[PDB]
């Protein structure tokens, strides 16, 4: 609850906003609207491009690359918002922030963010 | 006791441990059953607002469906699709209006009917689920216009197109009861049945008066197209009864929710959707808390069930919470739904105990209309 | 067995005795000091091979087989998607079906039938003495045991860890043994947040094991043909490659112009690029991408020709939902991602880099 | 703060919910959004249609008819909420209704609901 | 101690009292001054926000502006006109998108014109003010695409048309110093001048290089148009100081809002809106807190202020509230406006002793962005 | 004197002495037992008036007198919206200008001049005395002082409750005395819910201490010539009346067309309706609005005539803001409309509601 202390990754709940696969997740978890921790809700278009971070999962010690990708052409769900920042950068280093509407490659030019998803793509390094 | 949030970490850490792979994907909504629930969120009179999907069950949004200015949502009994009348404007809540039907695939959710409404013609107002409604064959949609005059408009779904526009009575809501065929309530006190084509005056027949003019019948009614019963409450609780499964209207005796020592001590209905009616059971459930008589709007923190032929009371329920409106699923052992429009939270019951199983939180701005289908 | 097995198949590999006038082995296309792949000029460049005759050239560019073996065999997904299988085509259901082809192949090895191939390894004692001790007594005097034998054997050879030895600069930094440069990070970065990491990676999601950066499956890029390796093919200008459409059993329109995702590892030292081998550069490769995000003229042009890339040899079934992206990459993303592609190059063949 | 009590007039505040001629208002006070008590606020366009209700005036002890009338071309102000509903009648008797959005004959046809206004049209009978 | 809700129920009960009749009418916003000031609301992404136009020295909510997604807002520094670029679609957040600037009288709040930018070039971002610009004379609007590529495009305010999209390298943010001629920050770390003329490629200049990799520039820099101050504060508030006065980029000393000691303490700016400039006083003010590396986003309890010449600290504020923007008014005994996106909150403070004077609440859903005028 | 000067000018009123031929007075028009309105058949009927000769007819209906005291004197308003005066256009700024007028026009009681009206009041020995003593010696012989002095004593005598006693049924409820029956109660609840409030409400805010249901402004609201009063003043087929614009000194060319609203007391016995006697029934007047807002082919129509309504007189400047409501009154509104205009009636023509 204290908002400025150092952010603690837990592997038990994903609809919180201290799970450890939402380090650097920006507007509201798709778990929470109908879709789930790596898929977009029914009527939404899931995006091709993301913004990436480096997440250290507590439960086995490793940190693995999260490329969290938008389901967009929705409103935004208001069902579990959370912002994280660890790692990111401002928006000249565009590939780790946040602010940024990643909704590019969206079925239908789908460009309103509804909610991000938090698919593992790599190991960190 | 696991939450759905535990699971779903349970099977993703499961998943990365096994290296299991998936592809991120656009998901389905789980085939629609008698415990789909939906929640719409006319927002305050806010511009755009949200209809939530949920599975009553799980107590889980399975969906959203976007609208504009006070939608008005329908949901076939069936289950085969839903749909609802809404309105945009070019600039925001500014410049040019478009009024429109969407149909929705159940499952995808995508629209499957795109159908526009010439001259702007819903009616504006704080959400009443009998303002706009099918035909119990699915192949018509109804919706109430108010400005100039009271009028109905007649949308064809099966061919996605609008028909035309129903000069009707000083009437107002729409019951259904036929492919050609609804009822409306009339300032004067009495139903209109209204018959209707593709062109000509429809054929339009007053029942008797069946209320005095300072009983007031509230804005919303529960109507069982399935039953043809109409359930509506006047202001203090008592409730008329029309059967309409016939074709024509037939007045039941009407029966009080509360007792007179609850009357006597302020005990009134009150919330938005403040009665639900369950088919099969044959049950009337009604919102009522002690109020001053003018406090018509606000929450309320019982629900009494009653037995509609006897008028009988089966239980007063303690409900715990704030709320505004309620409704149940129409299967055995069906479930109480209390919509909470202040904590924007739909509270999910056992209706036969009263009990509190789950709930469903963050449900927009100002949540007030729930839907189920009749599927049974 | 399986040494002895993968011994064999050394012998059989750089062995031009499988050809029809003993010219060329499996080594002299799929060279060894180059990737497994051909550094020799011929009238397309290096676009194209010459076979065993030394006039007929392929229509298709030698690919490498370092980390082939790990290419699942040919099948159809759950998704409808074909994955698998080997050639650009995917005509061949797995490495040993592959192998025989090139040996039977006029514009390759040429050997006229499975019976001359007998003939030329019973010529052999070490083949008799090799053969016959893996698949018994008599196995090169029966035309089809000796053939399916030596597919076997040269299967098994592309098995062993020298094809596949995961000891790129990029194996080492996932294993926590050196770090890339700012540059390559960045490459990496870009890499597996635009949209060459839903083709060009082997999961959706989650960590592979034995990552060889490609998802086995099929897709028409759009690219134009290649008119001086066309030529060179002898195919004709009226001829058409319809890739996967090609393979025996294939009936499914929607798979005309689609070619295997090859994998990017040594892809810094096994130019030219892409199935026709059309682009001579790693760039030029890369560049190709922005023809279909970017809105500057200089996009539309091929800086190899500085004429227009040309029109897809097959206009239709394009990956558009993959390739229309939105984003272009400016010349520092081409950079980095260069940088990048340059650590999935072998150990061994880093000094080939400069 | 009791929601059920008796409705409790006063004639000192006018963004209170409470505020005399706010007996039967539906929607958000105008005077907190750029208006007044009986004037819109800059960008809105007046309705010339109205709801009427009788509320009684602890100055004065006179009951006053209060005909409101909708601000409306703009999302709703989402200030100074409130609903009250003092002598308020269903739909059909719509005179008395106050959940149809009272916005007919407003400038450029607006139809959408910003906020309401509370002027006194004559004393009640 | 008279609220203005108390003192306009006296003004009313008076009237009344008197019989003073008044029309019923469109109230028109009073004439923009030094003390005015714009409250936007990004509404934490959804498809429709809103602008609060407040008058801050009587903390009174004044007007309000509607805007689609992510609008970019905009104010014309002598008062002349207020502007933002938006975004719609055809179905709420579905459907054709239409990307548009309007430009609004500041006392009607009536929009003057909408112009419609083509092929929907807007970045869609968390609100920068610096992604869209006005030009020093105000006939030109500048807003920053990013998708396929960083580009730059030019409105055309005064003939109310687009002109066109200007190719720029991969650089962000639009600080204008001419009416043909603005400022970028570049990736490789140096700013671009950026000449455009009625017709052709751009002349594009680059500085040195002023700022190393790891050291890390805020999204939100607060610019000075009147006095060509850039203000560019980094992750642990050092402050890289650019002059643009002479039209060419001079860098000024660098300075540190923060000592070593607090550094080693964990202070560190966070936040929206983290920094402030005012011009006639040259004086920095700074969003700071202790919190962990990576909470850069986070409210902020602290102001520091410092002299831009020396970089003294001139004081040390404890705000009260959890703060993400601050702004200041532009005239002598500024007030420090300080915007909290959690309580929907601006706080109104006197800038010289830094105590809250007043606050103006419910002001949207996650208001995020304060803007004001420079008159003077 | 506030009583002597009304006396004067209640029988300067009734006296045909003040016309040509004699056979006219202002009572012959304004007669008290139709409210002060001409129940005289003409060759347009009841829509308007035969002058002193016999023959000429007026182009504009016969206003009542009642309540016509209210009514502030001619001026504009800071809002630049004209005000008061009397006559439908508005050319006379208050009773004193007005009462004058009527006496000296040839269409009406045509007294050639001034002196001839002098040389009329001379003649009687009761005026000699009651003028006089209001005015001092010597001011009959004084044409102007004459004419001035009879303006005044007609004009304080329409300042008598006589003429705006108050006691309506509307009044009586108002005073808690009795109640609205539903439907004249839901009549008072349409008429200050839809548009009608607007014009004929005295205040835009507030409660009026004696409301006479007008605003006192002017407006066009396209109504058509009515054809048969056209013919009979003789004006021509090309004549336009421009209402307020006709007055001397109004230049403004948005003022065409505009015309006083009327106070709606008494207007369920002073038919035929409108500025020129157009329209026979109340329930017409009301109908009328209905063509700015209902869709339905009947709200075109006349249903006096069963023709469209008519083109407008002036088809400029019309008060479309007010009128386009965006509202239908159905017949259950009319019904109620009509209920509650009626009890607008003074007791005294509460008689005259029957017919
Ligand atoms: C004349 C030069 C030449 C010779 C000799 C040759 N190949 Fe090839 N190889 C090619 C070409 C060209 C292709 C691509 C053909 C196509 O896709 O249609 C290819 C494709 C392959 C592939 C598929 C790899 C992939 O990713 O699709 C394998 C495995 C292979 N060759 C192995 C062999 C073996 C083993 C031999 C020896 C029996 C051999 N080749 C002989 C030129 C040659
Ligand atoms: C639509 C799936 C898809 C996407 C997205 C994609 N590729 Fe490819 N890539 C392919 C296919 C298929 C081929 C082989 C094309 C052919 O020869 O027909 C290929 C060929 C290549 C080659 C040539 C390798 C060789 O051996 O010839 C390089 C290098 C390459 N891609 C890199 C990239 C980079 C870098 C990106 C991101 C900008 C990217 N690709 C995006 C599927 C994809
Ligand atoms: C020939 C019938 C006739 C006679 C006689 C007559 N009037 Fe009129 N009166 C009218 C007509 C017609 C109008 C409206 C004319 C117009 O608006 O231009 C009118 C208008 C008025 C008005 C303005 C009322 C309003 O609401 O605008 C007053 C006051 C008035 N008359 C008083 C008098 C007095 C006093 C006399 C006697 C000196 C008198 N009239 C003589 C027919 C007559
Ligand atoms: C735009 C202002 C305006 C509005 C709104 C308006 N009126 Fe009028 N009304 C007038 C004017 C002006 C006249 C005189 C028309 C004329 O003759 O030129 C008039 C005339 C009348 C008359 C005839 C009275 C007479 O003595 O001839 C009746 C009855 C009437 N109105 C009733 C209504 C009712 C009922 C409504 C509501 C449906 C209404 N009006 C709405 C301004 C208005
Ligand atoms: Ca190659
Ligand atoms: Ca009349
Ligand atoms: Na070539
Ligand atoms: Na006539």
């Amino acid at each position: 609850t204290d908002p400025r202390a150092k952010w603690v990754p837990q592997d038990n709940d994903i609809q919180a906003c201290d799970y450890w696969r939402h380090c650097s997740i920006d507007g509201n978890i798709c778990d929470c609207s109908g879709g789930s921790l790596t898929n977009c809700p029914p009527g939404t278009k899931l995006a091709t491009a993301s913004w990436v971070a480096s997440c250290y999962n507590p439960t086995d010690g490793q940190s693995y690359l999260i490329a969290y990708r938008d389901c967009c052409g929705y409103n935004v769900s208001g069902r579990c918002p959370c912002l994280n920042t660890e790692g990111e950068l401002p928006v000249y280093r565009p590939e780790f922030a946040n602010d940024i509407i990643w909704c590019f490659g969206a079925e239908d030019d789908a460009m309103t963010y509804h909610c991000t998803i938090s698919p593992i793509v790599g190991k960190a390094s | 006791q696991e939450t759905q949030g535990q699971a779903a970490a349970r099977a993703a850490a499961a998943d990365l441990a096994a290296g299991q792979d998936d592809e991120p994907r656009i998901l389905e909504a789980p085939a629609p059953d008698a415990r789909r629930v939906y929640v719409n969120d006319p927002a305050h009179f806010a511009a755009v607002t949200q209809q939530f999907v949920i599975d009553g069950e799980a107590g889980r949004v399975i969906g959203m469906i976007d609208g504009g200015f006070l939608p008005n949502p329908v949901v076939a009994d069936d289950g085969s699709f839903i749909a609802h009348a809404s309105t945009v404007f070019s600039r925001i809540a500014r410049g040019e209006r478009t009024d429109y039907v969407e149909v929705f695939d159940p499952v995808t959710l995508l629209p499957t009917a795109d159908i526009e409404l010439p001259d702007a013609p819903r009616f504006l107002v704080g959400t009443y689920p009998w303002m706009t409604s099918l035909t119990p064959d699915g192949k018509t949609l109804l919706f109430y216009q108010f400005s100039p005059a009271p009028a109905v408009g007649v949308v064809d779904l099966e061919g996605k197109a609008f028909k035309r526009m129903l000069d009707v009575p000083d009437c107002y809501h729409i019951f259904p009861t036929a492919p050609d065929t609804f009822f409306m309530h009339c300032r004067d006190g009495s139903l209109a049945k209204v018959a209707f084509g593709t062109e000509g005056t429809p054929e339009i027949t007053h029942t008797e008066v069946f209320h005095p003019e300072d009983e007031f019948l509230i804005n919303h009614p529960a109507y069982s197209q399935k039953a043809g019963r109409l359930v509506w409450p006047t202001y203090t609780g008592k409730i008329h009864q029309i059967d309409l499964s016939s074709g024509d209207a037939k007045f039941l005796p009407a029966v009080e929710a509360l007792t007179e020592a609850e009357r006597a001590d302020g005990w009134r209905p009150g919330g938005w959707q403040q009665v639900a009616y369950h088919r099969a059971l044959d049950r009337i459930y009604l919102l009522v808390d002690q109020r001053d008589e003018w406090r018509h709007k606000t929450a309320s923190r019982f629900v009494v069930v009653l037995d509609a032929k006897t008028g009988e009371r089966l239980a007063k329920f303690e409900m715990g919470h704030e709320i505004d409106s309620i409704n149940v699923s129409q299967d055995e052992k069906p479930l109480l739904y209390a919509l909470s429009t202040g904590d924007k939270t739909l509270y999910i019951h056992d209706a036969e105990s009263g009990e509190e199983l789950r709930s469903v939180n963050q449900l927009g701005h100002g949540p007030q209309v729930i839907t189920t289908a009749d599927m049974g | 067995a399986d040494d002895a097995l993968a011994a064999l198949g050394a012998q059989l590999f750089v062995d031009p005795a499988l050809s029809r006038n003993a010219t060329q082995s499996c080594a002299t296309c799929h060279d060894p000091a180059r990737a497994f792949t051909d550094p020799r000029e011929g009238k397309a460049g290096l676009a194209v091979s010459v076979g065993d005759d030394g006039q007929s050239h392929g229509d298709r560019n030698t690919p490498t087989l370092g980390y082939a073996a790990l290419v699942p065999a040919f099948h159809r997904d759950a998704n409808g998607k074909y994955k698998g299988g080997q050639f650009w085509d995917g005509r061949a259901d797995d490495l040993k079906q592959q192998a025989g082809q090139p040996m039977l192949n006029p514009v390759e090895m040429a050997m006229p039938d499975r019976a001359a191939v007998a003939a030329r390894l019973r010529d052999d004692p070490a083949y008799r003495t090799g053969f016959e001790a893996l698949f018994g007594k008599g196995v090169l005097d029966d035309p089809e045991r000796a053939f399916d034998a030596a597919a076997e054997a040269l299967a098994a050879y592309q098995a062993t860890g020298e094809f596949s030895p995961f000891d790129s600069k990029y194996d080492r930094v996932m294993r926590g043994e050196e770090k890339f440069t700012p540059l390559e990070e960045f490459g990496y970065t870009v890499f597996i947040t635009w949209n060459c990491r839903l083709c060009h990676m082997q999961r959706k999601q989650g960590v592979a094991e034995r990552e060889t950066f490609t998802n086995f499956e099929y897709h028409n890029i759009g690219l134009p043909v290649n008119e001086t390796a066309r030529e060179a093919s002898g195919l004709g200008a009226d001829h058409v490659d319809h890739g996967l459409l090609a393979r025996p059993g294939i009936e499914d329109p929607a798979q005309s112009g689609r070619f295997k995702v090859p994998s990017l590892r040594n892809v810094a030292v096994t130019g030219p690029y892409m199935h026709n081998g059309v682009f001579t550069d790693l760039r030029t490769a890369i560049l190709f991408y922005n023809k279909y995000t970017s809105r500057r003229p200089e996009a539309k042009i091929n800086p190899e020709t500085g004429a227009p890339w040309g029109e897809p040899e097959v206009a239709r079934n394009l990956s558009l939902a993959e390739l229309q992206s939105g984003l272009m990459l400016d010349d520092g993303r081409v950079d980095a991602l260069v940088a990048f592609l340059e650590t999935l190059t072998d150990r061994r063949y880093e000094p080939l880099l400069e």
